[PDB]
DNA sequence: GCTTGACAAAAGTGTTAAATTGTGCTATACT
DNA sequence: CAATTTAACACTTTTGTCAAGC
């Protein structure tokens, strides 16, 4: 950089990242990989291939290819993630409005670090941890060994309500508990007709 | 087997747009160059800036100037170093430094 | 955990000597006051020659980084402090990051006339900052730092009253230390209780959470709900039995027309008779509606 | 500042690596500020110099 | 409603999600411990 | 069927005493 | 410690009320 900054740039993080493929071609790639397909001899053929369906994706449908970087996330409705005070003054709340409160807590304090001029390895592990809880916050135990806040169990994230057994697709398919119903025991009525 | 409840309550009532309460909008322009719609009450006193959808504490439209509301300026490094050297003592010490860079 | 790439890239920079610190200090300030020559002098023109120009401007960008370096090498205390701290509800890199923000302000106030080494001023700054940062974020629902104080103080308190008697106190014997009311205590206790996660699992097994089995209070109630709207009709058409110069004013006394209750005076606006006899008129009214003829109508809707 | 997806980096495929030709385990690095990368490199006006 | 033709799931730019809200959260504040309010803009903010 | 005089209870209006909340700073040395 | 919000209180204005009698 002191040597040579004035013909080159180089970054670190997703901002990297979205320099990247802000002047990306998608065109060039998928022309690329199909003419590797094409030469099918070379062993790169397999690769190409997997590639190339991955690229054609991004290639058809005219939707940019960007939303894969985040400059700005979406907040559930509260009510989906209620705070309730059970009988005795007890409260109880979901473990996502936890989630959140981290991401807004870093990057609050990122905007704060950035604004008196930090020196970069603080404001770069700050960016780091942002992410960090971005990730937590969407796909908790991906990055590795979940967080776990209060107790030792882990906290369940929002792709975690569509996941596992527990869901709004696991568990809507189960049906639902119906009002004007009831259910008793039984037994033989042989003076009763058919209907 | 236990209860609780939300941070409100249910109302019951059922009437509908045959009551009308007097309402007019109006017009915002943030910093960005966005701009956004606020509909209130026919007694206005409509504040001069707002907080639109985005974020940005946009502006009122009709009004040339809007409220001053003018604040406090910040405390600043410098701020904070006068209150410990005089300008006597920095000057000194510029001149102090400037003897070392000028050696060569 | 994956705190280690930030001890490992901090862990590149050695540690200051006790003479590396006045030097960093005095560059800084020197650095300052240049930058502010710079920007003060520009406001009645002049010039400086070039030569004192680059030179003021190496000096200011010497202090920028001298500031840089002074963070960089003492970024290193900042976690052994934050280890102290870690389990009370906080994460350990959070409390190390925003310790590091009570660095810089130690920095920043840090001066070597004093004669004093740095670590010695910086390590009250972090453990303020650390302090103020546990208060504020340490809990979903947040409590102010006074608030915290005295609920710690009742915790202190309280753990040595307990090793002391060997059980928990009653509310009065902590009050008899607190210096304040047994119910205030009582009151303090329940601020300080924490909410618990809504989704636990419920049952021994994994079948389903405490949320799915929460009875709503305020549900809308079915029968209610339809129930009320029959009172609003029959209502109706007990005060549609009276001529309209008696019902408009209950319709109007109450609001049932618009929903705003009016004040006797303000009945008049459209009746034109003056307060006193908009009274009488109710009160004519009012006795009549309350004649057996009409109440049993709708008597048995007030439970 | 931005952050990326996590369910197009941790994809297995990354389909993120796959659109702009980066392996995986190096996006990691990218991504987690412990590997720098350049951006652009000015070859015409390099070559002038 | 019901007369649902298709349903279609893409991707969702910067663009959508800032239309998407009603505003946004500055702060991480939940509710007040005392009155049991929502607070001025936090997660809960009316 | 209704106006007017006159009165007391209830409730707005503003001051301010008290309670609550936010914020900077603690200089042996400690990495 | 300063700043903000809550409440405690005195006074003014309004709301509700009784009787004369028109």
């Amino acid at each position: 950089q002191d040597r040579y900054g004035e013909y080159f740039t180089g970054a670190m993080g997703a901002e990297s990242i979205k320099k990247l493929i802000e002047n990306f071609d998608i065109d060039a790639e998928a022309e690329s990989l199909r003419e590797v397909i094409r030469s099918g001899k070379g062993q790169k053929k397999l690769r190409a291939l997997k590639r190339l369906k991955v690229v054609a994706a991004f290639q058809q449908s005219g939707n940019s290819p960007m939303g894969m970087v985040l400059d700005a996330v979406p907040v559930i409705p509260p009510e989906l993630r209620p705070m309730v005070q059970l009988d005795g003054g007890r409260f109880a709340t979901s473990d996502l409005n936890d989630l959140y409160r981290r991401v807004i807590n870093r990057n609050n304090r990122l905007k704060r670090l950035i604004d008196l001029g930090a020196p970069e390895i603080i404001v770069n592990n700050e960016k780091r941890m942002l992410q960090e809880s971005v990730d937590a916050l969407f796909d908790n135990g991906r990055r590795g060994r979940p967080v776990t806040g209060p107790g030792n169990r882990p906290l369940k994230s929002l792709s975690d309500l569509l996941k596992g057994k527990q869901g709004r697709f696991r568990q809507n398919l189960l049906g639902k508990r119906v009002d004007y119903s009831g259910r008793s025991v039984i037994v033989v009525g042989p003076q009763l007709k058919l209907h | 087997v236990l209860r609780g409840s939300r941070l409100g309550a249910v109302s019951y009532e059922t009437d509908r747009n045959h009551d009308l309460a007097p309402r007019q909008v109006a017009r915002y322009r943030t910093d960005n160059g966005e701009e956004f719609d606020v509909p209130f009450a026919d007694d206005a006193e409509i504040p001069g800036t707002w907080l639109c959808r985005n974020g940005l504490e946009g502006t009122l439209i009709e009004g040339d100037v809007p409220e001053p509301k003018k604040v406090k300026p910040p405390r600043t490094h410098w701020d904070m170093l006068l209150e410990r050297r005089s300008v006597e003592e920095l000057e000194e010490l510029l001149k102090e430094r400037l003897d070392l860079i000028k050696a060569k | 955990d994956s705190v280690r790439a930030y001890l490992k890239q901090i862990g590149k920079v050695a540690l200051l000597n006790a003479e590396e610190e006045v030097e960093l200090a005095k560059r800084i300030e020197a650095g300052l006051y240049a930058t502010q020559k710079l920007a003060e002098l520009a406001e009645k023109g002049e010039k400086l020659p070039v030569q004192q120009r680059r030179d003021m401007q190496w000096i200011c960008r010497d202090g920028d980084r001298a500031k840089n370096h002074l963070l960089e090498a003492n970024l290193r205390l900042v976690v052994s402090l934050a280890k102290r701290y870690t389990g009370r509800g906080m994460a350990f890199l959070d409390l190390i990051q925003e310790g590091n923000l009570g660095l810089i302000r130690a920095v920043e106030k840090f001066d070597y006339t004093k004669g004093y080494k740095f670590s010695t001023y910086a390590t009250w700054w972090i453990r303020q900052a650390i302090t103020r940062a546990m208060a504020d974020q340490a809990r979903t629902i947040r409590i102010p730092v006074h608030m915290v104080e005295v609920i710690n103080k009742l915790g202190r308190i309280q753990r040595e009253l307990l090793q002391d008697l060997g059980r928990e106190p009653t509310p009065e014997e902590l009050a008899k230390e607190m210096d304040i009311t047994p119910e205030k205590v009582l009151e303090i206790q329940q601020y300080a209780r924490e909410p618990i996660s809504l989704d636990q699992t419920i049952g021994d097994e994994g079948d389903s959470q405490l949320g799915d089995f929460i009875e709503d209070s305020e549900a809308v109630v079915a029968v209610d709900a339809v129930s009320f709207t029959l009172l609003q009709d029959q209502l109706q058409s007990v005060l549609e039995t009276l001529s309209e110069r008696e019902a408009g004013v209950v319709r109007l006394r109450f609001g049932l027309t618009d929903g705003q209750p009016r004040t006797l005076d303000e009945i008049g606006q459209v009746y034109g008779v003056t307060r006193e006899r908009i009274r009488q008129i109710e009160s004519k009214t009012m006795s009549k509606l309350r004649h057996p003829s009409r109440s049993q109508v709708l008597r048995d809707y007030l439970d | 500042a931005p952050v990326t997806h996590i369910w197009y980096f941790k994809g297995v495929p990354s389909r993120l690596g796959y659109l702009l030709d980066l392996a995986p385990k190096d996006l990691e690095k990218i991504i987690y500020f412990a590997a720098y990368v350049i951006t652009s490199v000015d070859d015409e006006m390099r070559h002038n110099e | 409603v019901n007369f649902f033709d298709e349903l279609r799931i893409g991707l969702a730019t910067a663009d959508d999600i800032r239309n998407w809200s009603y505003g946004e959260v500055k702060k991480p504040e939940t509710i007040n411990y005392r009155t049991l309010k929502p607070e001025k803009d936090g997660l809960f903010c009316e």
